[PDB]
RNA sequence: GGCUGGGAAGGCCCGGCGGGGAAGGUGGCUCGGCCGAGUGUUACAGCCCCCCCGGCAGCAGCACUCGCCGAAUCCCGGGGC
RNA sequence: CUGCGGGAUGAACCGAACGCCGGGUUAAGGCGCCCGAUGCCGACGCUCAUCAGACCCCAGAAAAGGUGUUGGUUGAUAUAGA
RNA sequence: GAGCCUCGGUUGGCCUCGGAUAGCCGGUCCCCCGCGGGGUCCGGUGCGGAGUGCCCUUCGUCCUGGGAAACGGGGCGCGGCCGGAGAGGCGGCCGCCCCCUCGCCCGUCACGCACGCCGUUCGUGGGGAACCUGGCGCUAAACCAUUCGUAGACGACCUGCU
């Protein structure tokens, strides 16, 4: 029932470490819990990276298991991994987290007012729909 | 301001240490569903350990000897007490803040209960290892009210299913109502998603 | 002797010149040590074990770290061991898969300590040689010699168990 | 060590239709339906190909002990398919020297009573697992037939009625008496 | 019109296993669980507020039953967000596991 | 600042030499709609990798943080007690 | 004839020796709770005990065995088919 | 309304079952069962946005003067229908009177502006004891003494007496 595999050319997201929050592609497998990784288009050099700190997405580009850092970059550019990643819900949620982190007190006040109006409007509509549903049931 | 924890799927000592530490810090902690507690190792190991504990008694007068409580909630209470300075006034005051129950009593059956990932079996224990349920262990050493607790828990779960069905209906109607008036809240939604909401 | 992240040092030494022997020969060794101070001590220990040379009667001519030639390529390293057990000593051959020779030696030390309870002082490193995909005896290294190698992460036990400690949601192990 | 990948496949016939509820195999066919939950085994249960022709089991990063589960689950699935297609029939013969063993089925085949075992006045009533029906075999003077879909239950009932007839406080090598399983086959051989 | 102090808990005094130093208190600030978020709270004023039987003076108000012991955050304590604090008078040890409010106005940001 | 007057790496690559994984190829077989996917066999390179001949600014222990030792070859600023 | 930190407990052990205090840092030892500190997104392996194991002095075990499991050494045969 | 003692605090979350080599949400064209439940299929997410890395509420007041939204709220608002028994001790659903124009964006001023200085801001009409207003209901039992022996060292125990 597995849909994600450690394959040569698999794109992985680094959860934590020096290159945290940066995409990277798997080149070759070093050991059970360590693989050679390369991130030419995401400012990541070629070095070993444990599987613990990486969570791999559903992007797989094809290149030989021991390419010399040049053909992997070409495949990354041809597949346009950056745009596809930016289009995914994962990157959008990460950006939402960052926006929440960078929100200032004035922005918090604006958000408070916006929610104050929006929740009231939505709950009024919900109450009206509940009354209509009760009328329909009877 | 009171912590309510669901005991199902939590390891005995792993949860007990955290609960004792929080209790010593003035926090009020309620532990619920103590029959769901599980202990590492096969059932026979823990059965033998509890029987060996049962053998411990004062030879001259067993009434003054150790008190072997059979209920799973009282077993968890004793394990937590073993991790507190209960001989001092501070330890007794802290232990007064702790409250354990078999099953989920009506006072807490309508509350959301938290779980501690640092004490869960799925996290702390290998999938190939064996474990024993505290309810079965208690039932085989003197516990009397396993079946009554099971029946009451079944009734409570049916009531919770009814409430959860109502909550699903409410949430679905809420989502539909948001779509209905999405034009009148476009400016309010845009500013919300500008600062990292609804994305 | 302790262990850390070992580095490969090339140490060259000779006995002090004497009127009898005006030009003594030069000897070199491959020493894997945390630093050069202990690398010199290990070189002297091995030379005294082999030759009739001591630190007082000799001198260190050159001591320098040996950098990895291809740090970006994965290689198979064969290490020949000579360690002491509770009983008599034994000879071993072990294979490891690492990017650097020093990393392979560190893995060898860790594996020896884990599997045979052998400390660093009891272990003597004889020869470390890089080997191709073939000529590998250990199936653990050989099972990774596959161009189309695939394996998922079945049971991803989550970390950050103490990042916010009380949560209403139970974690997830399938990704 | 840890094996990177170990797998085995089972080729089911076209008669049998198999489905999996994650890790629970439900097998149905001509004779009936058999269920067996394969939890607590931690294997990848894959059902590949159209018409569900083949069932594949996978095990990633397993040691020596966890490796045998791959073969044992395939064996269990094979037995389940054989039972749902052909079934299991166990024939057992009663052995005695002087006192004849009197065996009578009581309800349909579930309740079996054994009488006159070594002259004992005591009568053993043995209950069998659900889904297994016992009967008195014909064309043989003293033989019993056990039939069912699940091999485990039929074999367990056969073991129960084997252990019911046991000689106590005597040389078992000399007193070779009791009912013993003589043949392990299928109801229909085809 | 609202709360302008962070919640903290008097965990105990600075101590070893068998020796206790009462001139330095250990504080458990809520929401801080690492030795990297404690830099904000360094130097912050902290007070232990309590009530007593007799009335005392009150700055800018009528006499009340409230008395306080003022303090100051000194340094972090061991990778867990614990904070060492020093008060003008040592804490009564009755406030173990009780509320201590750390102010926000030794501001330096 | 030194080192292997750092080791590798990055870019345009050019004129070659051999060897090996085993591939836009062939092919016994298998799974789906000539193609897509999975295995093996001799195996050149249009997927590549490695050594030998040689040369360009593009370097720098490099904020693409892959692993050193450091300070008349070293100075400035800020925070807390 | 000697207090102090650690070894739960304590003659001789480890560190270290004493005027009354404030600040900082260590030794030997530790950092799930008792109990100060790993609430590191620590690293690599080994181990299932129906008598598990858990730190000088020290508070307990031997010879002999085990296809239980994990590594090493030697020796043969296997497409002329084990 | 004062009047003594004792303290904790400084917005709440009113809730499925649950598995981890898997799960969450709808429609369910289809089938079965008692508006709902179960199954097949289909469609969306899954390092969880139907995320506790979360949601809910604003934490200055008042005048009038506009736009968007809008019949919402309150008078411990008064009367009926219920759910809840594990240790219920809380809420849900309907009738009638009066009052207010509360949420969001901008005009418009005025609120001891106490001239920099700390326990501000609440759950709280907090909990315990003694005294000042009214409406609705109350009338004792226990023990000693006596008596009895199913009881007994003495207490205690079983009994009787307008
Ligand atoms: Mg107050």
């Amino acid at each position: 029932v597995f849909r994600r595999f450690v394959e040569v050319g698999r794109v992985a997201y680094v959860s934590f470490g020096p290159h945290a929050g940066k995409l990277v592609a798997i080149v070759d497998v070093i050991d059970q819990n360590r693989a050679l990784v390369d991130g030419p288009c995401t400012r990541v050099r070629r070095q070993a990276m444990p599987f613990k700190c990486m969570q791999l997405t559903d992007f797989i580009l094809k290149f030989p298991h021991s390419a010399r850092q040049k053909y992997v970059r070409k495949a990354w550019e041809k597949a346009d991994i950056n745009t596809k990643w930016a289009a995914t819900r994962w990157a959008k949620k990460i950006e939402a987290r960052e926006r929440k982190a960078k929100m200032t007190d004035f922005d918090r006040y604006k958000v408070m007012k916006a929610k104050k109006m929006r929740n009231r409007i939505i709950k009024n509509e919900v109450k009206k729909l509940q009354r209509a549903a009760l009328l329909k049931a009877s | 301001q009171v912590l309510v924890l669901d005991g199902r799927g939590h390891l005995l000592g792993r949860l007990a240490a955290i609960v004792a530490k929080q209790v010593l810090l003035g926090r009020k902690v309620v532990v619920v569903r103590c029959e769901g507690i599980n202990i590492s190792g096969n059932f026979y190991r823990n059965k033998l350990k509890y029987l060996a504990f049962l053998r411990k008694r004062m030879n001259t007068n067993p009434s003054r000897g150790p008190y072997h409580f059979r209920a799973p909630s009282r077993i968890f209470w004793r394990t937590v007490r073993g991790m507190l300075p209960h001989k001092t006034k501070r330890g007794q005051a802290a232990l007064d803040r702790l409250k354990v129950f078999d099953g989920i009593p009506p006072p807490y059956d309508k509350k959301k209960r938290m779980v501690v990932p640092a004490a869960l079996k799925v996290v702390r224990l290998k999938p190939t290892r064996k474990f024993a349920y505290l309810g079965r262990l208690a039932h085989e050493v003197g516990w009397k009210y396993q079946a009554v607790t099971a029946t009451l828990e079944e009734k409570r779960k049916e009531k919770a299913k009814i409430h959860y069905r109502k909550k699903k209906q409410l949430m679905r109607l809420r989502k539909q109502a948001e779509k209905n008036v999405e034009k009148k809240i476009d400016r309010f939604t845009e500013v919300l998603k500008t600062h990292g909401f609804l994305v | 002797k302790a262990s850390g992240t070992l580095r490969e040092y090339k140490v060259v030494g000779r006995c002090l010149p004497t009127p009898k022997c005006r030009t003594p020969p030069l000897y070199r060794m491959r020493i894997f040590a945390p630093n050069h101070v202990v690398a010199k001590s290990r070189f002297w220990y091995f030379v005294s074990q082999l030759k009739k040379m001591k630190k007082s009667s000799g001198e260190i001519v050159y001591c320098g770290q040996v950098f990895e030639k291809s740090p970006l390529r994965v290689k198979n390293f064969g290490i020949w061991l000579r360690y002491d057990s509770r009983s008599g000593t034994h000879n071993m051959y072990r294979e490891y898969r690492d990017l650097t020779t020093a990393g392979a030696v560190t893995q060898c030390y860790r594996d020896m300590g884990a599997r045979h309870r052998a400390r660093a002082h009891s272990i003597q490193i004889m020869k470390v040689e890089e080997i191709a995909a073939s000529k590998c005896r250990r199936p653990a290294v050989k099972q990774f010699h596959d161009s189309k190698i695939k394996f998922p992460l079945p049971h991803r036990v989550l970390r950050r168990q103490h990042k916010p400690r009380f949560t209403t949601k139970r974690p997830n192990t399938f990704f | 060590m840890k094996t990177i990948l170990s797998n085995q496949t089972v080729d089911i016939p076209e008669n049998v239709d198999i489905s999996l509820k994650g890790r629970t195999v439900i097998v149905k066919g001509p004779r009936g339906t058999l269920r067996r939950d394969f939890n607590h085994i931690n294997v990848e249960l894959s059902l590949l190909g159209k018409k569900k022709k083949r069932l594949r089991v996978d095990k990633w990063w397993g040691n020596r002990k966890e490796l045998a589960t791959v073969r044992t689950i395939c064996s269990h699935v094979q037995n389940m398919i054989k039972g749902v297609t052909l079934g299991f029939r166990y024939k057992m013969r009663s052995v005695y020297a002087h006192f004849p063993i009197n065996v009578v089925i009581q309800e349909n085949g579930s309740l079996v009573e054994i009488r006159n075992f070594l002259g004992e006045k005591y009568i053993r009533r043995v209950r069998m697992r659900p889904g297994v029906a016992c009967s008195v075999s014909q064309a043989q003077k003293d033989e019993l037939v056990l039939e069912g879909n699940d091999i485990e239950l039929v074999s367990n009932s056969a073991a129960l009625i084997q252990q019911a007839t046991t000689v106590k406080n005597k040389d078992i090598r000399k007193f070779l008496d009791g009912i013993y399983v003589s043949e392990k086959g299928t109801v229909q051989q085809a | 019109s609202g709360r302008l102090w962070c919640k903290a808990i008097f965990a105990g005094y600075k101590r070893g296993l068998r020796n206790q130093r009462e001139h330095t208190a250990l504080l458990k600030i809520e929401g801080v669980y690492a030795r990297d978020e404690t830099e904000f709270y360094l130097g912050k004023r902290c007070a232990y507020v309590y009530k007593a039987k007799n009335n005392t003076v009150t700055p800018g108000g009528k006499p009340n039953k409230t008395r306080v012991i003022w303090g100051k955050v000194t340094r972090a304590h061991g990778n867990s967000g614990m904070v060492r604090a020093k008060f003008r008078s040592n804490l009564p040890a009755k406030a173990i596991g009780h509320r201590i409010r750390v102010m926000l106005y030794p501001s330096r940001i």
